[PDB]
């Protein structure tokens, strides 16, 4: 009849790791903090990716202007 | 089930012991007037309802001490009849308190402990506290050891006595008591736990930052080793040991048997919340040499045998790679012949605080406990004082009217001449 | 309808148990009341192997539960899985061992051994046909050790026709758990190999490096270990307690893991260890599981495999495998590295198959291996000893209680035996 | 049911294939989550090449992400379709080779290599046909060259048969990112000759340059960058992964780029590279994809091809294509600038049709050229460290790890005798 | 987890570190009280709940400048015991900081610099802040840095030193306390980055248009130069340098290890409209001699290797282009060994402004540490300084006194004309 203590009470569980039942995350807490909006989206319409170029999508009307009136993707010079 | 018997003799015995059992009231949520609102059962004797009453004695020549402890907070607890009184001190004589007006009031101590064993189912070990620099303390308590070990023989003792320091002592044929002590205690004590006050007083300047300790303060956190040191039988752990471990894993030889003692969380209420109290660091705290509670340094010694008992929520794993941190360490060492010199204990209940206490709720302790050869250092420079001391026949006429004789600082001069011979060998590599 | 009596002795084997027949009871599907209500039929069929039937539905587990402290007795007691134990079978002291070879064997041993064989021999005569005797226990305490070293060997002498499992965790060489841990550690093997025809020896360190490397997981207890020797040692047994189409039995083992009498160590592993977060990028097919069977992390022995040649092995597959599948990874580790093998014994490896897997996983496996890597576990203890016993130190706790010093120079003679005869074939 | 394990170090390796299995990933239709959605029955043909198949439709790939830092898988961990990958195959360092090809290599690098080979054995034993191992690196870096340029020896030491494709960045001639640039680069060559059987040649001045003439942007991030890479990478293996009406694997271009065993640096290039705004006006035939393939401008390395003569060349289409126009066309290009290709060999040229395009072009091409203009890129290379280390500046870093001069001779040894016979093929 | 230990040393190391740790507690969010409401790793510590404790230590031997933190606005920030003081000063003398007063508190130094080792995981590398000029940061500097080499070795230690100005100086023996450190931070000390305080003068006067700068000025863009150059671990970015690669990168030669310093951006409230600010400005702004941190002209010497990090909206293309807009020009003129000079670096995190600061807010910086020859010419100076009043034997007597001896000046000056020698033998052209 001794006391009862506290366990440490982990989060362990090994019984519960080993049959899978609990899915959880085993990886520890993300490092290098996450910066928002880096690098910026690009101004003279929003690029943050080569996927446009790289699958080949149709301009669309509302942005067809943008290089109607420019060449290069420096904003609106003339 | 588990049950140790205390006992405490001397001036310090006592004052321990009040702390002692303030903390150990303290664990089992019991008042101090003897109400709980088993691990009460090792330490409590169940007295019908509601009623508890601890189990060990106090015992002190002097008159003095005792009346404070039954006018004082703890008059209701104890047993009336356990504290035991005398008519005069020993008066630091260890003659005083060994043959002449200790053995009137030693019997009255043998009958009481006969009435504490009987009333218990299982016993399992000795605690006796004392000091071996006065009379009572060192007199008494050597003939109360001479006593148990014909009457229950061969049952585990451990020691915890309050020897004088190299710097700081209290009485000027303080030397002499000491070396008388030694005598009976090499042959009779099981395992002689170290104690030291300055050590306790250093440990509560630059840990607790205190710069006004005194006796309370010493003995408060006294308990707290020796609550920790009993923690395997009140509470549910890892790794169980209990005293019949603590000897027979300890003490490699009969003459090599003393001890050293540590106690690594030792924080402020104000420095609790900036310490990162993890395993890791608690060990690394407990091996260093400014935490012990004697002042010897274990870099002049090497370590013999070691003890580690944890407290609060410890996984055991941290414990054994902290172990392995404290094994490739060179500036820790060990003699040559032990390589397997760690016993492992793990209980789940953190120490407890208590109210105005200077000691902080800390969720993780550990008490280091080992024996070392550098204990020698501390029993040369005792010895150092006596030799020339007694080249001049100084303080002898008190000591050899009261039943003792001139010879026999002779022997126990070459008793713990032999010791030191003991140390220097067994530390020697081959 | 064989049958198994389970010894538990000391702190560990008692805690070992507890987590133990947690997994038995709960593969068998037993709750903690002690009813069944298990979905299966076939998980009912075999239920003598491990437990005994009882009025009004009970069932109590075969087992015995000894040390000498009440304190460990109040642990598996009052932990889960529990109350199912028998009374009856609460064997315990007073005193306590105190970490001492010469208490549990001989002082204050004696007053204890002679009312738990009184309790070992009631459940061997009310089972029909003794098959075995498993027992877990340690060799570096006391309690455990020194005590169940003597009733192996008292219970051998009454019942000498029969095999035996003894899963025995020795001190690691890493950590130090107790100082006195050499002593014990001899003088046990002393007693087992002249006794003891087959033994799984384990450690704390491979369970902890598998908790970690394997398993990732971060601060484990003990009950995290003792479920792992759990998942072990019910797969030992797993052909007696369900139907397959090759079934392997303790004696099976014995037939194709001794090639000497005194070469009976082996070593052991739970093959499909994933981690926490790992499980749904596995493949869980009979390629990968064989392939973390032979790997020196998994193996919960402080022995590293790949430094002494295996002189035979074991496989204890479970779940719904092709045999075809089984045999060419058992023949593929023999041809792969065949350097690490044993020349003088073709078919190295013994199979067997289950067709009932572990709750919640769909295979598993079993290696059981007597290999010349076990030579490095005893080379620590009898390094330990020889440079400690020449200078006679903590004989006093020994010499004291009933064993002279010639005991000890006798326990030299024998180890160093075993690792001379270990040595020589792996030359 | 040829299989490619992928391989990576460094801030370089590990940034390229966190785009690059992004741009297998989508191709094949299956989600960052792992399960597959593709509407096309031809993906799930050829999936073995890049991925696992896993329980619940999970598709897991042969992706070894190596490094001596916990700050490139962080950006996998989190960055998009970063969760495919096996949590097993993060290999992970905590020191950091911090920009050293001695600490990457030999004091350093060996507490690590015993670890992450163990990685790549397990993946390579569990598929059937190796056809290879690809690795993606840097050269001028120190994690991912130098423990990288020891993995690619040791692999080659224990499977010899099977080819290796490293693609290899390489210090730009215009501008510099390190200061022990030249000093990590030459040691890495001189290993990648001996133990590497083909490199692809990568710098970022060239994808910089590649972004603003023929793509007309102004704010190319890296990955932007990693992305025409990672288009490169994906045409080299289109055969493997997807059918054709002419086949060339991964072997057949050993043989036909690779005249002798230590002329295997070679230039990249793709070629739909339209930008938005001139997106409309051009048209999708063979003879224009060509006239934008053998341009220079479109080549992805330092080295102008018009300095120097391409001793083979490859060709790797993608699309509905018809088999004169890829016959054509590069036939032409042999007729029309002959001076710009070596005499001595008769069509230096290798075509291969596949009929699958990658997602949204009608058409595509990859090429790939084993020119001795990339001597050029050599040199300079060359010219820095014979510069630095004359004066034995920065080499009190490397003689610290354990290294002497002995192979710094060595290497540029090596570096001067292979840019020695490219000259002597070019006269 | 990355992590890197800053010892604060002498009157300018605390008054820094205060700058340094009120602009790291705004980055990452944490209360000057210490409680934030997962990059805080690399230089707070973890206690507790809600309670990060800065890894840092405030050791200097006059009290006066230790308390003010503790009763300032950071009192529930530093850990008590980290903050150590001593009764008196060394009163600008190295023989006191190194000999007398300098070893009675170096035990206490590394006391807890093992403490904070022992509670770090992984270790890059060792910030020092240090004056030369005063003995407590010459001296006790030059003892800890000693005892450092010898306690952990090979391991990183970037030097954040300030020396005297040639116009410009606020002591009298800071010749002599100059040279005598010169002995110590040339060989142990492996990155060394010059400060100079009327150069940090000239750059808030013309710069952020302030008339009439004070210390807290300076010091809080003196935190902007470190913060820059430790952003690397705290934040993710395109071009990440770790301290390890900081220091093989810029230090060709074992005793070639001191670097300049540079932070382009300082604009002011008023003038932070109406600049333009691009990754081709900045860059073009910070090898300009008027943004030089310290009082030495560039065009003299030769670069030799530089490292650019920079801070918030950078893309890699154009800073690729900066750079070779800085090779073309012939003004800056690099040695003919070296033709890659530079390092780059670019993180993604903005540098903060500081509530009532004077710099204003950003969205680019750039911070070059870069080495170059023209570092001789404030050794040659300083040189100089010391020829001068050492040939009369000026201030000897009380160096002497306090334990030295006169062979230590001509070591010293010996060791730092091997500097003035191998500057100039190593910046020939060949
Ligand atoms: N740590 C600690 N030590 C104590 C305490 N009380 C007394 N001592 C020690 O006891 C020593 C004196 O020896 P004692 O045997 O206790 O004196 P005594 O019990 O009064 O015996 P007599 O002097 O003969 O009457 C002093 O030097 C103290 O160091 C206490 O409360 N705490
Ligand atoms: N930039 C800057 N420099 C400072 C600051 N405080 C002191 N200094 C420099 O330190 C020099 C004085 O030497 P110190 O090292 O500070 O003297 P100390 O640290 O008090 O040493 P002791 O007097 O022996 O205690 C002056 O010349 C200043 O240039 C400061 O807050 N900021
Ligand atoms: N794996 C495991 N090991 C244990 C457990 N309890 C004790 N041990 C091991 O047992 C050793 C101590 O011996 P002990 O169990 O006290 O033996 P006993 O005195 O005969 O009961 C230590 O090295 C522990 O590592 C447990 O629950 N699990
Ligand atoms: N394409 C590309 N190249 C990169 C990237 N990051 C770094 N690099 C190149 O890597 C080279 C420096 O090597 P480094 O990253 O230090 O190698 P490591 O030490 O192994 O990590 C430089 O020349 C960069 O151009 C990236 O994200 N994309
Ligand atoms: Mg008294
Ligand atoms: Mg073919
Ligand atoms: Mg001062």
């Amino acid at each position: 009849h001794t006391r009862p203590a506290p366990a440490p009470a982990s989060d362990a569980y090994a019984a519960e790791v080993i049959r899978g039942e609990a899915a959880g995350d085993d990886w520890g807490p993300r490092t290098k903090r996450s910066v928002p909006d880096m690098p910026k989206p690009n101004a003279f319409d929003g690029r943050t990716d080569l996927y446009a170029h790289m699958q080949y999508r149709p301009l669309s009307n509302g942005e067809q202007g943008k290089y109607a009136k420019a060449f290069d993707d420096r904003g609106t010079r003339g | 089930m588990r049950e140790v018997i205390s006992i405490h003799i001397g001036q310090a015995g006592i004052q321990v012991g009040n702390a002692c059992w303030e903390l150990y009231c303290l664990e089992h949520g019991i008042q101090p007037d003897g109400q709980m609102p088993d691990a009460f059962n090792t330490f409590f004797s169940e007295t019908g309802a509601g009623k508890h009453v601890p189990r060990c004695i106090f015992l002190d020549l002097e008159p003095t001490v005792v009346d404070e402890v039954r006018t004082g907070t703890y008059r209701q607890l104890f047993h009336p009849e356990q504290l035991i009184s005398g008519k005069e001190d020993a008066a630091n004589n260890f003659a005083r308190g060994h043959y002449t007006i200790g053995k009137e009031i030693v019997d009255l101590a043998l009958d009481r402990i006969r009435k504490l064993a009987d009333n218990c189912t299982g016993l399992q070990g000795f605690l006796v506290f004392n000091a071996v620099g006065g009379g009572t303390g060192s007199g008494l308590g050597s003939l109360l050891l001479e006593r148990l070990s014909v009457d229950y023989g061969k049952k585990s003792k451990l020691g915890f006595t309050v020897y004088p320091s190299p710097q700081v002592s209290t009485a000027v044929v303080e030397p002499y008591n000491s070396v008388l002590s030694t005598h009976s205690l090499l042959e009779h004590t099981d395992v002689a736990v170290m104690l030291d006050n300055e050590a306790i007083y250093d440990i509560c300047r630059r840990s607790l930052d205190i710069e006004r300790p005194t006796y309370t303060n010493l003995n408060r956190l006294i308990a707290q080793v020796i609550s920790s040191l009993t923690a395997s039988l009140r509470f549910d752990g890892a790794l169980n040991v209990d005293i019949t471990e603590f000897q027979t894993n300890l003490v490699p030889y009969p003459r090599i048997h003393f001890m050293l003692s540590s106690y690594a969380p030792i924080i402020s209420a104000e420095k609790a919340y900036h310490e990162q109290l993890s395993v890791a660091e608690i060990t690394n705290a407990a091996f260093e040499p400014a935490s012990m509670m004697v002042k010897c340094d274990p870099r002049h010694g090497k370590y013999m045998a070691c003890c580690l008992m944890y407290r609060g929520d410890v996984v055991p794993k941290d414990v054994n790679a902290s172990v392995a941190t404290i094994k490739t360490k060179r500036t820790i060492q060990f003699v040559d012949w032990c390589p397997t010199g760690f016993k492992c204990g793990i209980n789940y209940q953190p120490p407890t605080v208590v109210p105005g206490g200077d000691l902080a709720k800390v969720q993780r302790a550990v008490c280091m406990i080992s024996n070392s050869t550098a204990i020698g250092e501390i029993f040369s420079r005792l010895d150092h004082k006596f030799d020339l001391m007694y080249a001049k026949r100084a303080f002898v006429h008190w000591y050899v009217g009261e039943g003792m004789e001139e010879g026999e600082f002779s022997e126990a001069r070459e008793d713990l001449a032999a010791l030191e011979k003991d140390f220097e060998e067994v530390g020697a590599e081959s | 309808m064989r049958e198994i009596v389970h010894i538990q002795g000391g702190q560990c084997g008692n805690q070992i148990g507890a987590k133990f027949w947690e997994v038995v009871s709960d593969e068998h599907g037993i709750d903690p009341t002690g009813t069944y209500h298990g979905d299966s039929d076939l998980q009912l069929e075999r239920i003598n192997v491990y437990f005994n039937e009882a009025t009004g539905g009970r069932y109590v587990p075969r087992a015995i539960l000894m040390d000498l402290e009440p304190g460990t007795m109040d642990s598996v007691r009052s932990g889960p899985y529990g109350q199912i134990f028998r009374p009856d079978n609460f064997v315990f002291g007073q005193t306590g061992a105190g970490n001492n070879w010469a208490k549990g064997h001989y002082t204050e041993g004696a007053e204890l051994i002679d009312s738990v064989l009184d309790v070992v021999r009631k459940e061997a005569e009310s089972c029909d046909c003794l098959q075995g005797f498993q027992v877990c226990h340690s060799l570096g305490g006391g309690t455990g050790s020194g005590m169940g070293t003597l009733l192996i060997s008292k219970i051998r002498e009454e019942y000498p026709d029969r095999m035996m499992l003894t899963f025995s965790v020795v001190p690691s060489p890493k950590v130090s758990d107790t100082v006195v841990e050499p002593y014990n550690a001899t003088l046990s093997v002393h007693q087992l190999v002249e006794n003891a025809d087959e033994c799984m020896v384990l450690d704390n360190e491979a369970l902890y490096d598998i908790c970690f490397r394997t398993l990732k997981l971060t601060t484990p207890t003990f009950g995290d270990l003792n479920h792992l020797i759990s998942a072990v040692m019910s797969g030992i047994t797993c052909c007696l307690r369900f139907p397959g189409q090759l079934n392997a039995d303790l004696r099976k083992l014995a037939v194709n893991l001794i090639p000497f009498p005194r070469l009976h160590f082996f070593m052991v592993g739970f093959t499909p260890l994933t981690s926490r977060g790992s499980q749904q990028y596995r493949a869980l097919t009979v390629p990968e599981l064989t392939q973390q069977m032979w790997d020196a992390k998994n193996m919960m022995c402080a022995a590293d495999p790949r430094h002494g040649r295996y002189l035979t092995a074991s496989a204890l597959f479970r779940g719904r495998m092709s045999t075809k599948e089984v045999d060419e990874q058992m023949l593929n580790v023999q041809n792969k590295n065949s350097s690490y093998f044993v020349e003088w014994i073709p078919n190295n490896v013994k199979s067997s198959v289950c067709d009932i897997p572990p709750k919640g996983l769909k295979m598993s496996a079993t290696f059981i291996g007597n290999s010349t890597a076990i030579q490095e576990m005893f080379k620590r203890v009898s390094e330990q000893f020889t440079a400690m016993f020449r200078r006679k130190a903590f004989l006093h706790w020994y010499t004291g209680e009933g064993m002279d010093e010639m005991e000890f120079t006798e326990a030299e003679s024998n180890m160093n035996d075993l690792v001379s005869e270990y040595q020589q074939y792996q030359d």
